């Protein structure tokens, strides 16, 4: 579990900095990670959609590594992963941003820490009143973003497997990594590298040119209504 | 493309008033004893879960009933009703004398007793 | 199991379990098992004694089946309902509450079948296990194990095994059309005709 | 270019009392238009990659729109080409809201068991927490099944985008040097709008 | 809860009108009729699962039990076009065969809504009107001539050039059913949008030639049997709507009008319970010089079309 | 809890099973019902004498109501207790394991 | 916005289909292909107002233009029945015609799901896994075979006889598409309603002889045209909206399936993104002794057909 973490953490061009990764720490039969978020993603003071997308797969790299080595029984040791990516996974529905639910009526506010805010699960929040069509695109929007991290995770995780248990064996020999190891280690090892997630989308600051749209919004109305029955 | 948010507070208090005779004092629409609101009361009765649609239907319909009674006799007296805009327009004041004189030279035609939303069910007095 | 005492009177089963820490992992077929051993009182008194000699108590069983098989289909997540993890305050939206009711029922029927299946072809043992613990009052794990191995066993017909797709075939937006869906053309909206199965147009 | 540290909404409608129907729909137009610029100058084709989701000002601008298509909504009781649906229990609860805002302006099994039979085996007030889960989870299935109100605003909001798209396409040359403008210099007033509107 | 008969419903357009008509939740009872091969198309439908009953009457003689409680009478019978064959003996045969089903109604049902498909319409209305005025029990205002391809071309070539959204272009459509009369209102479209002359000229000749260009594409294999299948199941649904109550049932059908000097014109009607109701008045002033042109050269045309219907309608026996 | 509806199963999700838990109790009040109007309609001769002696002396102890009870008393048929029905279910299983023991036996020896 | 393709629009199943397919709310594009009389089909459906595109392609040589970007491909194509010929020889013209189109698709496009309606698709269905097979783009979960029209048989003879609502009636069909291996699970039909015997037995032989009743009312004039394109877009639209992310996308198909000996079987499938998602196991527990021994009597004439198949997908060239 921690060396799936680790190896899906240090995949990546510009991930959070590993700490390092101890195993059964003080005794508890569990394993921990610390990752520091770099200090340009503080300074912005919100989240891309790019950057949460790198939180669950890294999330889903545990559970995704546990399953790829020990097979399809897959136990319950990264429920935590399977509550966090799903909170996350929250955030990408609800933001206004959404190309396919963001002009509809969302969480409303009922009239009144972390980089990630979690806006579904402040006080003043309270979900608005949908219908049943309305929530079936919200499950489905949900299990696809859930789907897609999932299927970038094993893809990710069936690439490069030496790295793995390489990692592994640093994991039971150890029994504690840092990052400067980890780093070390797949230097001349040559993974196959991610494409960077979080590249900021930017102006040139004085090079006069007129740049191009598609021609659009990307917004979608929402309109799902079956037609009505027979026998009217 | 010039609208008003002037009759609204009226609207409502329409809004208000015929529910009135459909909970409180059961002037409903087929002059029903049935009761289920009271001067000093805080909620209504169990009111079903079904049997609401009924009593709203019956409450837009009394309130329908009044708006086309409304429209009715406002539309036919069209020209004194832009007699009156034209006089307040260009005078600012405006007495009941003077609407009489306007609904007079103008042809207003007034509604006469007995005055009732729905002539279905009434009856006279003994 | 360990040791076993009728001597006192509770909510719960007077029963004592060898504690061994380690539990890492816990597979779903664990979670079934759990179930299945949740419901077991409301079972045997129905067997023997019959509906209308159950206790407050040993019918207050089932309701903990129900709170696990909750947690199984909600906040566990390899069963078909999903695979997101929601917590049963407000994260329900309207349309997977038919999708766990049906999971949810499939598996009490799953559970209690299982439950009427295993009592009964270990009848002989569990009389005599009761019938031991009427005279002594306090049984070992040996004697249990040892019954278990040497008395008879009655051969049972097979249960049907659980299936989450059967049961979500009939829990979804539309409802039971939709599964037979008619299909119809439709010029009325706009200027445009639609010819839709199912589909919203 | 720096970074700002909100109640916006109370303001306009405490300000507007008998305003026209058609400064609503500006409101909402003027409002609704950040989004517009962002989704067309944000190069096509990432898989939503490069979003700003949950950031200071989008949160109240949603907030406004919302607002401003409630009270639009709801005072609708030409301009527009069809109106709302108008759920047929609105009219009524209107009415039951008034009357009593009017009204307001206008001032575990019994352990001990029973020797007599006329006692109950049970007590008032054992079964009553499971009754009023029962009645909230009945009415949140009856209030969460009637919104069918939520497929018109979408709409609205989407002619609206669509024409705030139309106008800002022909138009954004000045765009392109406003934007060009505020990178270049890192402060920018309404004086240098009115200029650069060339 | 209506019920609606198709007069021909084994040819060509038949099928698939019959196909549209069946899968409707205004229809619940069918009669398919045509004088061969009715009992195969009732056979395939019946197996849909749709709650609208199908029967079929074969021949003549069943033709007097096909026409009883019938609130919609439809008519898509007719020939296609055949090789080596002109416009005088076709007119001959979908007049005869209009003939006979027209009075067939007649004598069944006068009060059935009739909607005449055969080719040339412009031409066959007239002849329907004619032998409902021969017994008595001609309803001017429940006859309609199916016009609705036009419109639906109109919207097709209008939201394909401007590039306009599909559902809310509707393009109003006025004169007949036969090339040159079909003149499309380029002027009245919603949504508003802006057209130049070539644009307007070149639009016109396509929606005038467009039948041609199908007959052409087909390579004498018949005529259009989708598009025409598609516009009278519109119409007929249009119609059905109308006997539900429905409080703007607005189409465009040819219909015996006074906006000009023909009798018989196609425009915007409003439909009603009754069957026409109103007529749209607001079509025939506002156009411009090109339409004004357009519809000056289309009358002598659509007045020769009518007088040729309505002398031959009149023949002795 | 008690109920055999399902199995128990006092709370569900869905409006239908909520609106539908409601119901037993009303039919349960109704099978009830009808059982006491079955119980008090047997009783007729006992009930007029009772009535009789409570409204000349206004009370009444065990030994005289029993008296006036077995005196006009109907039949009564216990229904068994847990104890006899854990016997006839004893009984039955070692038989028809027997029955499996000689099956097994005397088409195997 | 999905792109569709049909093989085989222009004989008598495929001109109905693509008319329900083009009045479809997600399709975008519509690619027609037939080896003759396309182009009239194209001019038919390229006049309706619906923004579904269509283009057509005429001709093997183009047929390599036909599978660009398509993600569903309907094969609808063989010729329907004709005097004085057997069965051998039509499975040999329909196996034919199917082979080079699998052949064309897997050459082109190996990712779209396929769609088999050429009868029998029993013996047909096993042809186009073992072409697919053979050019190493076989994918088990992306091809399907059309049997909706036994289930559409039944929900309608169901509720005609138990005068049940249609709307909510299903009937479970297992087996195959051709006679005698069709079974109606009719003891698992919702809503809930207690059969008899002879009215199962009566029931389940009139949905097994459905097609011959159609074949033999037809008096020779081919098979079901109207029934069998209705299946095909039920089942095309269910396709689509499985492409479209929706989670109870449900259906009864012919697929290879590992719940019995045979390695395929029609039954009940859930559908997902990536073709093939789940099969429904429950659907083979439960039945009584009527489905037992039918399911028994039916297995040696579905390996037979399926056996027959192969047999020639693998016959040297």
């Amino acid at each position: 579990h921690e060396a799936g973490h680790i190896v899906l953490a240090h995949l990546f061009p510009r991930f959070d900095w590993h700490a390092f990764s101890q195993l059964l720490p003080g005794g508890k039969e569990t394993a921990v990670s610390v990752f520091y978020p770099r200090e340009d993603m503080v300074d912005q003071g919100y989240t891309t959609f790019g950057y949460m997308k790198m939180q669950m797969v890294v999330a889903h790299g545990g559970r995704c590594a546990e399953r790829v080595v020990f097979g399809d029984n897959v136990t319950d040791g990264g429920k935590d992963d399977l509550e966090k990516i799903t909170k996350i996974a929250r955030e990408m529905v609800i933001s206004p941003q959404s190309a396919r639910l963001g002009l509809t009526q969302l969480v409303k506010k009922i009239g009144m820490g972390e980089l990630i805010k979690y806006r579904w699960d402040h006080p003043h929040v309270m979900p608005a009143e949908m219908s049943v069509e309305v929530s079936e695109l919200f499950t489905r929007e949900l299990t696809r973003y859930i789907e897609e991290t999932e299927e970038l995770a094993m893809n990710a995780l069936r690439a490069n497997r030496h790295i793995l248990d390489l990692i592994t064996r640093e994991l039971l020999e150890k029994s504690r990594i840092t990052g400067l190891e980890v780093e070390e280690k797949m230097k001349d090892l040559s993974p196959l590298m991610f494409e960077d997630f979080v590249k900021p989308f930017q102006i040139n600051p004085d090079d006069e040119e007129l740049l191009p749209h598609k021609d659009r919004v990307s917004y979608q109305p929402v309109d799902l209504r079956a037609a009505p029955l027979h026998r009217s | 493309g010039d609208e008003n948010f002037l009759s609204s507070s009226e609207i409502t208090k329409a809004q208000e008033i015929a529910t009135r005779m459909v909970l409180q004092y059961g002037w409903g629409p087929d002059d029903s004893p049935a009761v289920y609101y009271a001067t000093n009361a805080v909620s209504a009765l169990s009111m079903g879960n079904n049997h609401e649609y009924e009593m709203a239907g019956k409450v837009e319909k009394i309130y329908d009933l009044a708006y086309e009674k409304a429209k009715g006799m406002l539309l036919k007296n069209r020209r004194v009703l832009e007699k009156i805009t034209e006089e307040l327009l260009e005078f600012e004041i405006l007495t009941h004398k003077d609407l009489e004189r306007i609904v007079h030279e103008n042809g207003g035609i007034r509604e006469k007793e007995p005055f009732f939303l729905s002539g279905t069910n009434y009856n006279e007095a003994l | 199991i360990s040791e076993t005492d009728i001597n006192s009177i509770r909510s719960q089963p007077n029963m004592r379990y060898s504690e061994t820490s380690g539990r890492v992992f816990a597979r779903k077929s664990d979670y079934v098992n759990s179930i299945i051993r949740a419901c077991a009182p409301r079972v045997v008194e129905e067997e023997m004694f019959g509906i209308e000699n159950l206790c407050w108590i040993s019918a207050k069983s089932t309701l903990e089946a129900s709170q696990r098989a909750e947690f199984l289909i909600l906040q566990t997540g390899m069963t078909a309902f999903g695979k997101a993890y929601y917590r049963n305050q407000r994260d329900l939206v309207p349309n997977l509450v038919p999708k766990l009711e049906a999971l949810r029922d499939e598996y009490m029927r799953f559970a209690v079948e299982k439950c009427s299946s295993i009592l009964q072809e270990y009848q002989s043992a569990l009389e005599e296990i009761t019938d031991v613990l009427l005279e002594k009052g306090e049984i070992k794990a040996d004697e249990i194990w040892n019954i278990y191995n040497t008395a008879p066993r009655i051969p049972q017909k097979p249960v049907r095994p659980v299936d989450e797709y059967g049961a979500l075939i009939y829990a979804g937006r539309w409802g039971i059309h939709g599964v037979s869906l008619p299909g119809r053309v439709t010029f009325s909206p706009g200027n445009i005709g639609f010819a839709t199965f199912g589909a919203p147009r | 270019i720096y970074m700002k540290k909100s109640y916006l909404y109370k303001w306009y409608f405490e300000l507007g009392t008998s305003m026209k129907k058609f400064t609503i729909l500006l409101y909402l137009l003027s409002c609704s238009a950040g989004s517009v610029a962002q989704d067309l100058w944000s190069l096509p084709v990432p898989d939503e990659k490069n979003r700003i989701t949950s950031y200071g000002f989008v949160e109240n601008d949603s907030d406004l729109v919302h607002g401003l298509l409630e009270v639009q909504g709801a005072l609708v009781g030409t301009l527009l080409f069809r109106s709302e649906p108008r759920d047929p229990l609105y009219m009524m609860q209107d009415g039951s809201c008034s009357i009593v805002d009017q009204r307001f302006l206008y001032e575990t099994s019994q352990t001990d068991p029973p020797t007599s039979i006329y006692k109950r085996w049970f007590i008032k007030n054992t079964q009553e927490k499971h009754f009023e889960l029962l009645i909230q989870r009945q009415r949140w299935l009856r209030t969460n099944s009637s919104l069918s109100n939520g497929f018109f605003r979408s709409n609205t909001r989407s002619e609206s985008y669509q024409y705030l798209s139309n106008l800002f396409i022909s138009n954004g040359t000045l765009l392109d040097r406003m934007t060009k403008t505020l990178l270049k210099k890192r402060w920018l007033f309404s004086d240098e709008m009115k200029i650069g509107f060339m | 809860s209506y019920k609606v008969a198709v007069l021909g419903a084994a040819g060509g357009i038949g099928q698939p009108l019959s196909l549209l008509i069946k899968m409707s939740p205004l229809v619940s009872t069918l009669h398919l009729y045509d004088i061969a091969n009715v009992k195969g198309v009732a056979a395939d439908l019946s197996h849909c699962n749709t709650p609208s009953q199908v029967r079929d009457f074969t021949g003549p003689s069943e033709l007097a039990d096909c026409l009883k409680d019938v609130n919609v009478v439809v008519i898509p019978a007719g020939v296609p076009r055949k090789p080596g064959m002109t416009r005088d003996d076709l007119f001959n045969i979908n007049a005869n065969i209009v003939k006979t089903l027209v009075e067939a109604v007649a004598e069944n049902c006068p009060n059935a809504f009739i909607h005449i498909i055969s080719n040339p319409v412009n031409s066959t209305v007239p002849i329907a009107a004619e032998v409902l005025k021969k017994k008595g029990v001609y309803d001017p205002k429940k006859l309609f001539g199916v016009t609705t391809l036009d419109v639906v071309r109109a919207n097709t070539f209008v939201s394909q050039k401007k590039n306009l959204k599909l559902i809310d272009v509707d393009v109003p459509v006025i004169g007949g059913h036969a090339g040159i009369t079909i003149l499309p209102l380029l002027s009245k479209t919603k949504p508003s949008v802006n057209f130049t002359d070539e644009e307007i000229q070149e639009l016109t000749v396509r929606i005038q030639n467009a039948g041609t260009e199908v007959v052409d594409a087909k390579a004498g294999a018949g005529s259009a049997t989708l598009s025409m299948a598609y516009a009278a199941a519109r119409f007929v649904e249009s119609s059905l709507r109308a006997l539900d109550g429905d409080g703007d049932v607005y189409e465009c059908s040819f219909v015996e009008s006074t906006l000009t000097d023909l009798p018989f014109f196609a425009s915007r009607v409003k439909i009603g319970k009754n069957g026409l109701e109103a007529v749209i008045e607001s079509d025939l002033q506002g156009l411009t010089e090109y339409e004004q042109k357009a519809l000056e050269a289309l009358k002598v045309e659509l007045k020769a079309s009518i007088d040729k219907g309505v002398a031959f309608a009149n023949k002795p026996a | 809890g008690l109920s055999d509806k399902h199995h128990g199963l006092n709370n569900f999700w869905v409006a239908d099973r909520i609106n539908d838990i409601d119901v037993e109790a009303l039919r349960i009040l109704n099978m009830c019902y009808e059982r006491a109007k079955e119980i008090l309609g047997r009783n007729r001769t006992l009930m007029d004498e009772v009535v009789e002696k409570l409204v000349q002396k206004k009370s009444l102890t065990k030994q005289e109501f029993f008296t006036l009870v077995e005196l006009y008393g109907s039949s009564k048929p216990m229904p068994p207790s847990i104890l006899e029905l854990r016997k006839i279910k004893r009984l039955e299983l070692e038989e028809m394991v027997l029955k499996l023991d000689m099956t097994t036996a005397r088409n195997s020896s």
